[PDB]
RNA sequence: UAAAUCGAGAG
DNA sequence: CTACCGATAAGCAGATCTCTCGATTGCGTATGA
């Protein structure tokens, strides 16, 4: 139901709403209506790295071959 | 087309070889040079004609407009 | 866009182009390349892939180039892994090559891309529909005729001639090398003796030679003709010369030619007829 | 929705799911269950070795549900992969070295000085 | 051992006498295999040919009448059934009787085309299923080339060949018109049914979705028509359909598409896309970005059927969606008649399935995973033969004249006529009153 | 055209040592030890690297011509002016190149001696998506002859691949000159409207 | 051991952790077929519209097989699992619609 | 030169005469010092962690190992401080609004010192909602600032914006001045190129530049800077 | 033209006579300047020469198909030998004279038959 | 005898 | 506080040697027969 920043429902699959964008206690699900307290997920924590090919840099060139 | 009287560089007559040397090829089992040296073809510039003619005039006569098809 | 690729070995005659403005682009096929003009059945070819260990499309949740997608004529079959799909791409060829399978046809064309560092993206492309451009290449086992594509072709390995075969390396080898060049192209006497340029200006000075149209000449009406009233076929020829039956349609002639700067007329490129023989017939024309 | 021609399901049989770990293997159409990595069944030789759900008749054995334990999916999956016996290279055979351009026989002198 | 032969005394005989069952170089008829077995696959073979597959996927054109059903009444099912071409014969004047054949001899000779008359059967429906009105018209003589399925020298062994003062081993391929010969030049285009990589600044660079990569494909239909689908990307985290029906070009989200042609959630979509790479960061930021901005746009599109009715309202006169047809029944219509056209009708998870792996592809050619595909390299190119382009044009002519008979109907209707829709006496004069030389 | 056998036996033994030139530097470009062997799978990574970006391409590419390109002068300057079966003055080619009638000697030296490496604009060959010059060749090749350099000469003919490697120079150069056909009118004539 | 042709487990495809109450229920439907029959589901929920399906065209050129194994014993019971495509639609939504033609 | 007389030429550059006393060293490094870098040219990456507990905003840029950035590029960690704390966090700042406004339509980070909790204090008073900051004054390897944000806006790339930033952003670049290659002498002429064109830039650097040979590529710059008859002598020179 | 992409013009009709004329009586009926090849390098033109000459001698047909020969199957080699054994010269020189002033030049000139 | 567009082109 | 002055960004305007052959030339329509 849950792999980063994502929230889905176990019983028909759309996409619940932010949790920071409903009024709050719950969420409801637009399909099926179903139930999901806000708790259960509350670090909805992502890593990010830019591409090796954002940066280049002289110096980068002398890491390489 | 039809094949060539004379000789293109030396001048020699070789419009009277083209039926001998097809004749030598056909009813005798001569090999081009053999045939051509048995001719009365001695230099390359008279043996090459009679050696490379292709004579398009037969395929020419197939179509005539005077004859009943 | 111009420039000649090497994708294009054994499809587009590298030597056939016309100099000018269309160079490069007005190019011309192979004289052994045929395109498939009709549609394989590629009916049964799912079934033997299902059958070759590859999960169906239907239940598979795969995707991206961490697996092996196999396509076939631009619909999903199913999802295998890379060695398994190298595997499976080898099998299929295999089995067209020989004559066992009544599925597979020879023409299907079966481009399989090994995964790479940022390479082409891979998968397992099949394909059986019209258009495509088809190349008769030697499978090196069972020596049997194959057909390859251009798309199955940058990625695999053909040996120019028996001899340069290697091993464990080479997995096909062309009939001929004169196979990757069109006619008017394989009809110049030794071509490997010769300038590129020079060849590229004989391909196109070949279609402006003047010689025999045809033979129904007294059957058509055609505004203007151009006739070359004695030509005989070269003493040295292609051995395609007389394959495509070109001695039907003799373009020139076969004349004493002597390498000798004499006269002093003919310096850049020009050049001399002698008197003689030109008003003998060498040459005319109507 | 159901379309015509097609009928229904009038009774199961009891799988027991108790009684351990669930399989699954994908055999492929020209293999025939009968006798059962590289093991040969039949004529032929093959190589061997939740991404769906799993579902199980009901204690009515008309109804059905979600086989789980106090989910649960397939330990090991196995999909039968068909496979031919690929021949080897014979490069004795395909490597054959070159020839030499064929040289006319019976080539004889013809050039002659003039009037000889 | 000669390295070559002058073969001079089997050519004298060919010469002599052409042979009388087959031709003599099986290469020389190879090298013009293209545009003979394009042309003779349009017409024959499976299905009945290309041709007949392109008039059964035409489909029918309707227009009403003053017959207060609960729309205007009278519903007309005007459509193509049958396409046949036939070897050309001539009517020598007003003799007719028995029809003489006609051959490339006296076509040249005449300074004028070699043409065949084209027979065409519409189905003149009435009411859908009340009134069928079957009238076979020929629509003009329909130029056919040389030496294919519907020239009279098909077979013609190189003997009869000279005899019909043709040629001594002809192959053309080409077109005879206004005693000119002419040929359908080859044309080098897109491989099919690949989606390839794109990248193309010409995108960004006045073009709407601002970005320079991109997912191109050309799908070609079963008839050989082909139609681009272009998956553009934008910058912001977001991708956008894109094709052509008109000489105008028509822009709409993937998500909407993705749902409207198969039902499925929006959790198969995230399956779909990321298979098992839950961890890789950049997919599942930019799916995330896809999906809620989806949802935001078009928050009242919850269902299927629900979307499909959004398409059919915002495509209906460019489809020229007549009144009878639901919002519904038009938008499958566009959305079968657009996206994928290569998987056919039917074929909406296969379709479904397609459209996943290349917003897949595209994410990863965007993440850098992927390079480029040379869309001018050989390794992504096929070869339009000219026959299927024959056939193409054939098919767009069949459909101008079913536009042409509803527009003559359309002006019949706005001024003041009869406007009876069972009567022969009006048919003929709808259908003379048109312009209807395809052969022209 | 032709040569004494003394003169091509120099000269093939001269080329039996560019056998290893291609190896020697894609060795250096890719910064690895020397001695290692053309299939280290470090070396193909490396190389596979170097074809993906465009400059590491043209970095090892002009080593490599740079390389096989001493290897040609080496040949012309031992073959071609003490090599030849005819010597000046009977040599005719020989006397239109040193006169300047027509041609030069790199004109003598590609009939006689070698045609060198190919060039199309600055470097060399393009290379498929999977690292291959041409279907004929493994892919990562290590080789100068798969990287257009061609042993061949006009005199004793070419194998296919340096064909089709020459045919493809030849094509640019067709190119280039309708380009440089094309390029100055503009300018000729607004300067000599200014300066009438 | 065995072999069972009578149908004795199914395997459906909705999506990664799939899961429902107890409660919620699904029947078959079977072809009249004799080789190569199709299985579709039908299941029962009070707010969702639970329906399976089967593709034509890729079940009936594989075969799969469920079945039990001893961990020190090798005997193993074989069974028939068809395998379907099966969605989940919502019963209030499914219906949902608007206007045929606008103003 | 001649048709368009482009003032904004594709590759301006101009001719910086040497004193015959400087040696390669003591010039390469004033070359190294004189080119332009770029905050892109010492970030090695960049490690964003977001998390919705309101939406905040982790940012950890890697940096190049400092005894051989600082000797390549002449950098030093105070001056990086300097111009990330004047510079990245405003233009990030800048994007991100404008992006929002736009949608509508390692260790030791418990131990800092007084210093370095003033610093932090300042820099969250200066910027708009910047939440964290620390910076390894002791080794200039990393930067970490969190970056709170409001709950109400939506998800945001946070990595192809900081990629914009990070390349667009200057940490000591004179304007008009790319880089000083120094190539090989032609004939004795121990010669620096640069690439761009500012004659006011060198101008203050008597000590390794003879001014009175400063020939530039450019010509409209030649012109305004020294008259008609310089802007003639360049012309030649670029013509012949 | 010949079949190896060489332009030319017929500058003059020249007579028999003033035609250099060879040993056997041959006078050629093209003359080609040989200082068009150094920059051209269409030495499959003098190999055709040669293979042309030796064919038309022996009444046969050499074929021409691109990659039949290599380095040690040399062309020049190969229809050199049949030259010589045909009675020619194995370098397909001729020995010629001058139409005018009727003296031998001064080396054999390079004569064959080409397409 | 016109005038425009397209193709083949030559230097 | 508000009028005047420049500093970008988008649009507007215009550029990227001679000659010879061949081919070709629109649909829509609407009323007098
Ligand atoms: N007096 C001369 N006349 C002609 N060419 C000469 C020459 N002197 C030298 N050459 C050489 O001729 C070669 C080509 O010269 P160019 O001026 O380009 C005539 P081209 O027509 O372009 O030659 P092409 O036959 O390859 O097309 C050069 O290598 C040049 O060195
Ligand atoms: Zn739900
Ligand atoms: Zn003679």
């Amino acid at each position: 139901s849950v792999v980063g920043s994502l929230i889905f429902c176990l019983d028909c699959g759309d996409l619940l709403e932010n949790p920071n964008a409903v009024l709050g206690s719950n969420v409801e699900c637009s399909q099926c209506k179903a139930i999901y307290p806000k708790s259960q997920f509350s670090n909805l924590k992502v890593v990010t790295t830019t591409a090796d090919d954002a940066f280049p840099s002289s110096l980068r060139a002398k890491k390489s071959v | 087309m039809i094949v060539p009287v004379r000789c293109f560089s030396c001048g020699k007559v070789v419009g009277d070889k083209w039926e001998s040397y097809l004749n030598l090829l056909q009813e005798d089992e001569l090999d081009e040079g053999t045939a051509l040296s048995r001719l009365g073809l001695k230099r390359y510039c008279c043996r090459r004609m009679i050696l490379t003619h292709v004579d398009l005039i037969e395929k020419f006569l197939r179509y005539n407009p005077l004859e009943k098809r | 866009v111009r420039k000649l690729l090497p994708e294009s070995w054994g499809f587009l005659c590298p030597v056939h182009t016309p100099d000018g403005s269309p160079c490069g682009l007005l190019n011309h096929f192979a004289h052994k390349c045929r395109i498939s003009t009709q549609q394989s059945d590629v009916s049964r070819i799912p079934s033997i892939l299902y059958s070759l260990g590859v999960a169906p499309a239907s239940h598979t949740f795969a995707a991206g180039p961490s697996l092996c997608c196999v396509q076939i004529d631009g619909k999903i079959i199913g999802w295998v892994s890379h060695e398994q799909g190298k595997i499976i791409a080898d099998t299929l060829r295999y089995w067209k090559v020989e004559g066992k399978t009544p599925g597979l046809p020879i023409d299907l064309e079966i481009g399989y891309v090994p995964p790479s560092t940022r390479g082409q993206y891979p998968g397992l492309y099949l394909f059986g529909g019209h258009s495509r451009m088809l190349r008769p290449v030697r499978y090196l086992p069972l020596d049997k005729e194959d057909i390859v594509g251009p798309f199955e072709q940058v990625y695999m390995n053909i040996a120019v001639t028996p001899q340069e075969i290697q091993n464990n390396v080479h997995t096909h080898v062309e009939f001929t090398p004169t196979n990757i060049l069109s006619i008017l192209a394989n009809l110049t006497p030794f071509s490997d003796f010769n300038q590129s340029p020079r060849n590229m200006y004989q391909c196109q000075m070949g279609k402006q030679t003047m010689g025999t149209p045809g033979v129904a000449l007294c059957h058509r009406s055609d505004n203007k003709l151009y006739r070359l009233q004695t030509g005989q076929t070269p003493i040295v020829k292609a051995n395609l010369y007389d394959d495509y039956g070109m001695d039907n349609f003799p373009n020139g002639f076969n004349a004493v030619v002597a390498v000798i700067s004499y006269t002093g007329y003919d310096m850049d490129d020009a050049m001399i007829i002698n008197k003689s023989a030109d008003e003998r017939g060498f040459g005319y024309g109507t | 929705s159901i379309p015509d021609g097609f009928k229904k399901c009038k009774h199961l049989k009891n799988f027991p799911l108790n009684g351990q770990q669930v399989w699954l293997i994908k055999f492929p159409s020209n293999v025939d269950i009968s006798k059962l990595t590289t093991m040969t069944i039949d004529k032929h030789d093959y190589k061997i070795m939740s991404n769906m759900t799993l579902l199980v008749p009901s204690e009515s054995k008309e109804s059905l549900k979600i086989a789980s334990t106090a989910p649960l999916q397939f330990d090991k999956v196995f999909s039968v992969s068909e496979t031919a016996k690929i021949p080897a290279i014979d490069y004795s055979k395909v490597r054959v070295p070159r020839k030499d351009v064929p040289k006319v026989e019976g080539l004889k002198l013809e050039h002659f000085a003039t009037g000889y | 051992a000669r390295t070559a032969d002058f073969r001079t005394l089997e050519r004298e005989s060919r010469f002599i006498n052409p042979p009388k069952d087959k031709s003599a170089f099986p290469l020389l008829q190879e090298a013009v295999q293209p545009h003979i077995g394009s042309f003779n696959a349009l017409t024959e073979g499976p299905d009945g040919g290309l041709l007949n597959l392109g008039v059964k996927d035409i489909g029918e054109k309707v227009i009403f009448d003053g017959k207060p059903s609960g729309y205007l009444g009278n519903k007309l099912s005007v459509s193509v059934e049958q396409v046949s071409i036939a070897k050309p014969m001539s009517n020598d004047g007003v003799s007719s009787a028995v029809e003489r054949k006609v051959y490339p001899s006296e076509s040249r000779q005449r300074l004028t085309s070699y043409r065949g008359k084209l027979l065409l059967k519409l189905k003149w429906s009435v009411n859908n299923g009340e009134e069928n009105l079957f009238e076979v018209r020929d629509c003009g003589g329909l130029p056919v080339m040389l030496q294919s399925n519907r020239c009279h020298l098909n077979k013609m062994s190189p003997y009869e060949l000279v005899q019909h003062k043709e040629e001594s081993d002809e192959i053309g391929g080409y077109f005879i018109v206004n005693g000119i010969e002419k040929l359908i030049r080859m044309l080098i285009v897109q491989r099919r049914n690949h989606p390839m990589a794109i990248i193309r600044p010409s995108f960004a660079n006045r073009g709407a979705s601002y970005s320079h990569y991109g997912i191109q494909i050309r799908s070609v239909r079963p008839d050989q028509t082909s139609q681009t689908n272009v998956l553009h990307y934008l910058n912001d985290g977001q991708v956008t359909f894109r094709f052509s029906w008109r000489k105008n070009e028509y822009l709409v989200p993937v998500v909407m598409i993705l749902k409207a042609l198969c039902h499925t959630s929006d959790r198969e979509i995230f399956d779909g896309i990321i298979g098992n790479d839950v961890k890789d960061s950049f997919l599942t930021d930019r799916l995330e970005l896809l999906l809620r901005g989806f949802k935001k746009r078009y928050p009242h599109l919850q269902n299927r059927t629900q979307v499909l009715q959004y398409l059919g309202d915002k495509f209906r006169v460019v489809f020229q969606a007549s009144p009878d047809q639901s919002d519904l029944e038009v938008g499958q219509e566009v959305l079968d008649r657009i996206v994928l056209v290569h998987l056919g009708k039917d074929g909406s998870q296969d379709k479904f399935r397609m459209l996943l792996f290349m917003i897949r592809k595209l994410y990863s050619l965007v993440a850098g995973e992927c390079s480029p595909d040379n869309p001018d390299a050989t390794q992504h190119q096929e070869v339009l033969l000219g026959g299927f382009l024959y056939g193409m044009i054939l098919k767009e002519k069949i459909d101008e004249y079913l536009q042409n008979i509803i527009a003559q109907v359309r002006m019949d209707i706005n001024r003041g006529m009869a406007i009876n829709f069972k009567d022969k006496r009006y048919m003929s004069r709808v259908l003379m009153r048109v312009n209807e030389n395809i052969g022209s | 055209l032709r040569l004494t056998a003394e003169g091509n036996k120099w000269r093939t033994d001269i080329l039996k040592t560019s056998v290893d030139t291609g190896r020697e530097a894609a060795a250096e470009v890719t910064n690895l030890d020397k001695d290692t062997p053309a299939d280290d799978p470090e070396l193909l990574k490396r190389l596979q690297e170097i074809l993906r970006d465009n400059n590491k391409s043209g970095i090892l590419d002009a080593v490599t011509s740079s390389k096989v390109n001493a290897i040609t002068s080496q040949v012309v300057s031992k073959c071609v002016p003490d090599g030849t079966m005819k010597k000046f003055p009977c040599n005719s080619m020989q006397a239109m190149a040193l006169s300047g009638a027509k041609g030069s000697n790199v004109n003598v030296s590609q009939i006689m001696c070698l045609l060198g490496q190919q060039a199309l604009e600055g470097r060399r060959v393009p290379v498929m998506v999977s690292g291959k010059t041409l279907p004929s060749f493994k892919p990562y090749e290590t080789d100068a002859m798969a990287g257009g350099y061609v042993k061949g000469r006009f005199y004793s003919g070419i194998k296919p691949q340096e064909y089709y490697f020459h045919c493809m120079a030849g094509r640019e150069g067709l190119i280039d000159t309708a380009v440089k056909t094309s390029r100055s009118g503009y300018l000729q004539r607004c300067l000599t409207k200014q300066l009438e | 051991e065995s072999v069972q042709d009578q149908p004795s487990v199914a395997v459906g495809s909705f999506f990664k952790g799939f899961r429902a109450p107890s409660d919620t229920t699904f029947d078959l439907y079977k072809k009249k077929k004799s080789e190569k029959d199709e299985f579709v589901l039908h299941g029962e929920n009070e707010r969702l519209e639970y329906e399976g399906y089967t593709d034509s065209s890729s079940q009936a050129s594989n075969q799969y097989v469920v079945g039990l194994f001893n961990p020190e014993k090798k005997s193993i019971q074989l069974y028939k699992a068809p395998v379907l495509v099966s969605k989940v639609v919502s019963k209030s939504s499914k219906n949902l619609r608007g206007p045929k033609i606008k103003s | 030169i001649v048709m368009t007389a482009s003032a904004a030429i594709k590759t301006p550059q101009m001719t910086l005469p040497i004193w015959n006393d400087v040696s390669d060293e003591q010039a390469d490094t004033f070359c190294k010092s004189i080119s332009k870098v770029l905050l892109s040219e010492v970030i090695d990456k960049v490690i964003v962690t977001e998390t919705t507990g309101a939406r905040s905003y982790v940012i950890h840029m890697r940096f190049f190992d400092n005894n051989e950035y600082s000797e390549e590029y002449d950098v030093s960690k105070e001056e990086l401080q300097n111009v990330i704390s004047n510079q990245f966090i405003h233009l990030l700042e800048a994007a991100i609004v404008k992006e929002i406004k736009k949608q509508k339509r390692v260790e030791a980070n418990n131990n800092m010192n007084k210093v370095q909790r003033d610093r932090q204090s300042a820099i969250i008073s200066h910027h708009r909602f910047i939440t964290k900051y620390n910076f390894d004054d002791e080794s200039g390897k990393w930067c970490e600032f969190k970056l709170e944000l409001a709950a109400d806006t939506e998800k945001l790339l946070m990595v192809n914006i900081v990629e914009e930033i990070c390349r667009k952003s200057i940490i000591r670049q004179i304007p008009h001045i790319d880089r000083c290659v120094h190539p090989e002498p032609e004939n004795g002429k121990r010669v620096l190129v640069t690439e761009g064109v500012n004659f006011q830039a060198m101008w203050d650097q008597e000590a390794f530049i003879d001014v009175d040979g400063i020939t530039s590529n450019d010509v409209a710059a030649v012109l305004k800077t020294y008259g008609v008859e310089a802007a003639r002598n360049t012309i030649v020179n670029e013509i012949n | 033209s010949s079949r190896h992409g060489q332009k030319g013009v017929c500058s003059r009709k020249w007579p028999t006579i003033d035609m250099p004329f060879s040993e056997t009586g041959i006078q050629p009926d093209i003359i080609i300047n040989p200082h068009a090849f150094p920059s051209r390098m269409t030495i499959g033109m003098f190999v055709e020469s040669l293979a042309g000459k030796a064919g038309a001698l022996h009444g046969i047909a050499q074929d021409s198909t691109p990659w039949i020969f290599n380095e040690d199957d040399t062309p020049a080699d190969y229809f050199g030998e049949q030259l010589a054994k045909a009675g020619y010269n194995y370098h397909g020189n001729e020995p010629m004279y001058s139409g005018a002033t009727g003296e031998e030049l001064r080396a054999d000139i390079y004569v064959g038959v080409v397409y």
